[PDB]
RNA sequence: ACGACCGUAUAGUACGAGAGGAACUACGGUUGGUGGCCACUGGUGUACCGGUUGUUCGAGAGAGCACGUGCCGGGUAGCCA
RNA sequence: CGAGUGGCUUGCUACCUCGAUGUCGGUUCCCUCCAUCCUGCCCGUGCAGAAGCGGGCAAGGGUGAGGUUGUUCGCCUAUUA
RNA sequence: GUCGGGUGAGAACCCCGACGGCCUAAUGGAUAAGGGUUCCUCAGCACUGCUGAUCAGCUGAGGGUUAGCCGGUCCUAAGUCAUACCGCAACUCGACUAUGACGAAAUGGGAAACGGGUUAAUAUUCCCGUGCCACUAUGCAGUGAAAGUUGACGCCCUGGGGUCGAUCACGCUGGGCAUCGCCCAGUCGAACCGUCCAACUCCGUGGAAGCCGUAAUGGCAGGAAGCGGACGAACGGCGGCAUAGGGAAACGUGAUUCAACCUGGGGCCCAUGAAAAGACGAGCAUAGUGUCCGUACCGAGAACCGACACAGGUGUCCAUGGCGGCGAAAGCCAAGGCCUGUCGGGAGCAACCAACGUUAGGGAAUUCGGCAAGUUAGUCCCGUACCUUCGGAAGAAGGGAUGCCUGCUCCGGAACGGAGCAGGUCGCAGUGACUCGGAAGCUCGGACUGUCUAGUAACAACAUAGGUGACCGCAAAUCCGCAAGGACUCGUACGGUCACUGAAUCCUGCCCAGUGCAGGUAUCUGAACACCUCGUACAAGAGGACGAAGGACCUGUCAACGGCGGGGGUCUUAAGGUAGCGUAGUACCUUGCCGCAUCAGUAGCGGCUUGCAUGAAUGGAUUAACCAGAGCUUCACUGUCCCAACGUUGGGCCCGGUGAACUGUACAUUCCAGUGCGGAGUCUGGAGACACCCAGGGGGAAGCGAAGACCCUAUGGAGCUUUACUGCAGGCUGUCGCUGAGGACUCUCACUCCGGGAGGAGGACACCGAUAGCCGGGCA
RNA sequence: GUGGAAGUCUGUUAGAGUUGGUGUCCUACAAUACCCUCUCGUGAUCUAUGUGUAGGGGUGAAAGGCCCAUCGAGUCCGGCA
């Protein structure tokens, strides 16, 4: 997490960094298969180390509140 | 005095230009004779240097290989379709008319065929509201209601990479690396921090603008700075 | 660093060279234009009236 | 080329109700200044002698370099205070 | 109230320099003035003595160390004849 | 550097030898740029060389650079040019669009060379030997041939393979030393041809429900381990090359750590890390061809730039030579280079100065200020406060240890790797030199790293993330261009432009009267064209009607410019200072008052505070961390001081050689006074004064240096500003022309945009040309 | 325990920078130098080469800084006696 920043940048700044990055680094459930092996490949790029599926997702999350509203509509 | 920074920009010199030669593709909708038959498969997901968002590489039936503005949810292997009869799933492109009202859409054309202009940045999306034989009313991310030719093609879904803005750059260094991938002079020196000769706000024994900051729309370039034709300022009220 | 002597050291670049057209060492090899006869910019030879007193 | 102060005896005296408290003179010392000197103390002393780290001359012996002594210990003369 | 002396302060003047007389404070080093702070010799005293107070002659010598302040000045300490 | 010696008319510095030194990322080796013959040889000294010269990068003459396989050449990069088109009064000018060309010599991509020998000077180029590449021709094979692969790629961490080097063991060859028995050198051998293959990927078998595996992550019934196999690496191993070559000789063998080279795994991105030629894909023999340009040398304290043989500046590669140690550090030493950071001789060598060592007692008394100097120091063990954004503060502070010698233990495969143990033992001192933090507290500022006045300012100034406001739906906002056109933009509001504030934390009050910007507007004001009236056989001109933007007027708006008082228990002018903070880096009075601290404190800190003249994104308060930022206190330390001394090195002084500059109206041995345009060596009066020379520190020549920056003057200049004067771009708006059909409206045909086209949108508007009104320090 | 993040720390590694000495120099070695001291040193880093922007114009993390010893408007020549 934020620990790399030492005592720099202030609370809000780094707290949102850990938060964003903890969610960012969580185990994510693959869309193709059902396994929790999705890892961020780059900015908005996600892949499943299991089946190798490469998906277009949020920047720091595979699914964005809005991406989900799409499915329904 | 000397031209202010806004005036140097116009000249389009190196410092101000965007690293075009480093860009990948001009994401635009394909051209289909008609029929809609046109389909293709997602071969790969690449990062777009010009938009700091993902972009999908697609191989079409007729051999055409082109990059595409990828909406959230598109992966490798997926099959995308483009045309009047395209299915109604995310990633597919078809005129606003064939699109069902109430569905999120991105990369909308202003006039049919222009290849898409509206809603293309990270995680944004338009909202098709009203249909008609004549007009297609779409709400752009700015919140505006845009009356459009129901013929204008658009892509289903929301643009990929949503949430980019949620994380702070944290440090100059990070802005630096981003700015270098854009057509912008950075960092920014405050006018009020300059000399009279260099900016209408420059000069004084202390820093403060000379006159009020709201300037008339008619102001000439060189003088047009600060709050442009502001309809109001501040937060109060 | 001083803009004088200490900045004279880096001057190991070649610019103005012998001009194929007029023979003066003014052919700017980066510009491919002669500062003396205009070779590389003008078919006509470089010449101005201020090169001499107005009445002469 | 000497200026000034403190102390002792004078004296707990003269004076004074008392409290308190002189001097002339003779002495001893301090301070500042002055001129000189180096037995004594002290400083220096890359003269000298020893200790010892690293390295090089194979080891030893004996040495060089480490800013114009590598460092440390002692220090004669002379010059000094 | 009246008469003066000095040329440290301030003010006034605009004589001298604008083809430049390097502006404060300090420091270092030298000479001087006396309207004398100490020291020598004196006078008066509301001079018992001791300690003072005032005044005279007198510039040989001395007149030091520090705390704040760039400070001069001055404020303050402790020594001091 | 010294002693000998050589050459020579002449030798401190030209050459040989010895002795003594200097350089170790350079003072060595290879080179880019740049220079341009400086390279080699002979002959010289009038020039050049900080003295001299027999020397030379000097003078003169000769000579020297050899390539199919090293570069160029070729390809394409940012980008550049030419032609066309278009603009412009016009061009040698100018943007776009086409086409073509140009654009990389160390250091981008790239068909192919190694070893030895040779010259005074070249050398992967010549010679000897061996090898390789491309193209073409002949022949055999092949009919495959274009899909694909490669060229071809970021930053951080990391495993394995592995050569050189270094080191260790042992053998051989040669050398050194001479109490020992050690110490040093060598022990060689390419391109290429052939062959082997770890890693990754994949296949079969197998059949794990908990096993497999890593330095770490990880892997699996979507099939784990194991077993067998396909593909598959080195500038590497192995064989040939090689009774080639090289060596006086021997002409080794194993090992560890392993640069190069090869091959993997992991992690990061609001950052995504060239392209094209070419190569492969796609055999073999023989033969022929492989032209053209570069090639010397320097590459720097004398061959480059800096006027100089300039203490400056100037890119790449050698980062693996030894001891040392964490180390590409110090220090010492090899190889290699050098004694040319090029004037010498002499005096115990004075004063004075530059660098520097040591100073007793005291210990910041010095000073604006501890400026300067000093103290501390490496490693391990213990131990560690306030505060804090919980990260940090922290190496806090403080305490202890530290060498050598003997014999061992533990970790590891092992190191010539690391951690410890017991005993013995020397010194004043064991990180023994070298290397190597002094520590603590309070206050101010800016949050942090970062930026800056090349050449007196590095800061508190700028930047920054973060906060905030503004403009814009893209035929946009903003900006460049005279135009043709263009940047932003291979972009699309999670955008980007234009501004303010400047991390975090707690917060950010009241005011729209003025000014600014914006919106609305009955009425008022508001130009020109067209229209009406008068006038004129026309015209000038006068007037009327209509009325755009704009203004009046009204409203909104202060994280917009800015404001937040006097008086009384409202008045100016809208409001009348809220939270905080406060004698402030803001406080005139001021050394404010009280306290702390000191012998004494215009300082510092805390409290008070009526604030000459604090205060909320002109941001307020506050704040951990950080700081060559400002002030203050303490411990430690000390030649800063009391108060100076002695010493070291280079100068200084004497001698040989070389050899300037500044400055000069004249006269000139002055001193005390006076006088004078009131600041005199020169006048006047006196005093003093024999001439010359050496050294000194600089009193005076209002010393030398600069036609005073201060100040004023000039109907001087320039930059800058604005509600100064006059105008000029630009924006908005009305009108005319392009412009067409049937105070509001439809259409399509020009014209514009979108679409490849069909066609779609828009449409007589817009654009453009002309003109009128308003705004108009953007500019003159 | 492993892992090895960081506009992270020490650091004369290379390299970059330039705080104090107001030292040395100041007719210099130098029209911006020398020495000691000091800062940064995995990044908004440093650097070579190529290449773009030109004078009321550039460029400027802004100092009126910089644009060949030239900058509150470069340099050259002309207007110009
Ligand atoms: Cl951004
Ligand atoms: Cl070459
Ligand atoms: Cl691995
Ligand atoms: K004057
Ligand atoms: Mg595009
Ligand atoms: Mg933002
Ligand atoms: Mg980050
Ligand atoms: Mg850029
Ligand atoms: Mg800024
Ligand atoms: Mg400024
Ligand atoms: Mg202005
Ligand atoms: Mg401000
Ligand atoms: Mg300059
Ligand atoms: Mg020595
Ligand atoms: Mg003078
Ligand atoms: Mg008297
Ligand atoms: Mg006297
Ligand atoms: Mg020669
Ligand atoms: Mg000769
Ligand atoms: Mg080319
Ligand atoms: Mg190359
Ligand atoms: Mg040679
Ligand atoms: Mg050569
Ligand atoms: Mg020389
Ligand atoms: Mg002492
Ligand atoms: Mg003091
Ligand atoms: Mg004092
Ligand atoms: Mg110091
Ligand atoms: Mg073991
Ligand atoms: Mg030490
Ligand atoms: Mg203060
Ligand atoms: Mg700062
Ligand atoms: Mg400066
Ligand atoms: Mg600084
Ligand atoms: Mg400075
Ligand atoms: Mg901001
Ligand atoms: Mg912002
Ligand atoms: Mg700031
Ligand atoms: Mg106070
Ligand atoms: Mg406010
Ligand atoms: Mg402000
Ligand atoms: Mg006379
Ligand atoms: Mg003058
Ligand atoms: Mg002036
Ligand atoms: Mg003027
Ligand atoms: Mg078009
Ligand atoms: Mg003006
Ligand atoms: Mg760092
Ligand atoms: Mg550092
Ligand atoms: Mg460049
Ligand atoms: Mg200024
Ligand atoms: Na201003
Ligand atoms: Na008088
Ligand atoms: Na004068
Ligand atoms: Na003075
Ligand atoms: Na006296
Ligand atoms: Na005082
Ligand atoms: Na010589
Ligand atoms: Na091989
Ligand atoms: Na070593
Ligand atoms: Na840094
Ligand atoms: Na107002
Ligand atoms: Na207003
Ligand atoms: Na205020
Ligand atoms: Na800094
Ligand atoms: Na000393
Ligand atoms: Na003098
Ligand atoms: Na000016
Ligand atoms: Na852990
Ligand atoms: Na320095
Ligand atoms: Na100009
Ligand atoms: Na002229």
């Amino acid at each position: 997490r934020t620990g790399r920043f030492g005592p720099r940048y202030g609370l809000k700044i780094r707290v949102r960094v850990a938060d964003v990055e903890i969610k960012h680094k969580k185990k994510h459930k693959c869309p193709v298969c059902g396994f929790k092996k999705l890892k961020r490949a780059g900015t908005g790029i996600w892949m499943c180390g299991h089946c190798g599926y490469k998906i277009a997702g949020g920047c720091y999350q595979p699914e964005t509140v809005a991406g989900k509203a799409v499915m329904k509509a | 005095g000397r031209r202010i920074q806004g005036q140097r920009r116009g000249r389009g010199t190196s410092t101000f230009r965007a690293p075009s030669h480093r860009y990948k593709a001009d994401l635009e909708h394909r051209k289909v004779e008609d029929g809609d038959v046109i389909a293709g498969t997602v071969v790969d997901i690449e990062h777009d240097p010009a938009r700091s968002a993902p972009v999908a590489a697609v191989e079409f039936e007729d051999g055409d290989r082109r990059l595409i503005l990828a909406p959230e949810g598109v992966g490798v292997g997926d099959e995308l379709q483009v045309g009047v009869d395209a299915e109604i799933a995310p990633g597919n492109t078809l005129p606003l008319a064939e699109i069902p009202e109430g569905v999120p859409v991105c990369n909308v054309e202003s006039s049919p065929g222009d290849g898409g202009k509206f809603a293309r940045a990270s995680g944004v999306n338009a909202q098709l509201l009203t249909h008609d034989r004549n007009v297609a009313v779409v709400k752009l991310p700015s919140g505006e209601m845009k009356r459009l030719d129901p013929q204008c093609r658009a892509t289903i879904g929301v643009v990929g990479g949503g949430g980019r803005t949620d994380k702070p750059f944290v440090k100059a260094g990070n802005k630096h690396h981003k700015m270098k991938a854009r057509g912008t002079k950075w960092p920014n020196v405050r006018g009020v921090a300059m000399n009279a000769v260099d900016h209408p706000f420059g000069g004084g024994g202390r820093q403060h603008p000379g006159k009020p900051k709201s300037i008339s729309r008619n102001a000439p370039p060189g003088r047009k700075v600060g709050d442009i034709a502001s309809k109001r300022t501040g937060r109060g009220g | 660093t001083g803009a004088g002597t200490p900045s004279q050291g880096k001057k190991n670049t070649t610019t103005h060279t012998k001009c194929r057209r007029c023979g003066e060492k003014s052919y700017h090899t980066k510009k491919k234009v002669c500062s003396s006869c205009g070779f590389g910019k003008s078919a006509k030879r470089r010449d101005y009236e201020w090169q001499s007193k107005a009445g002469e």
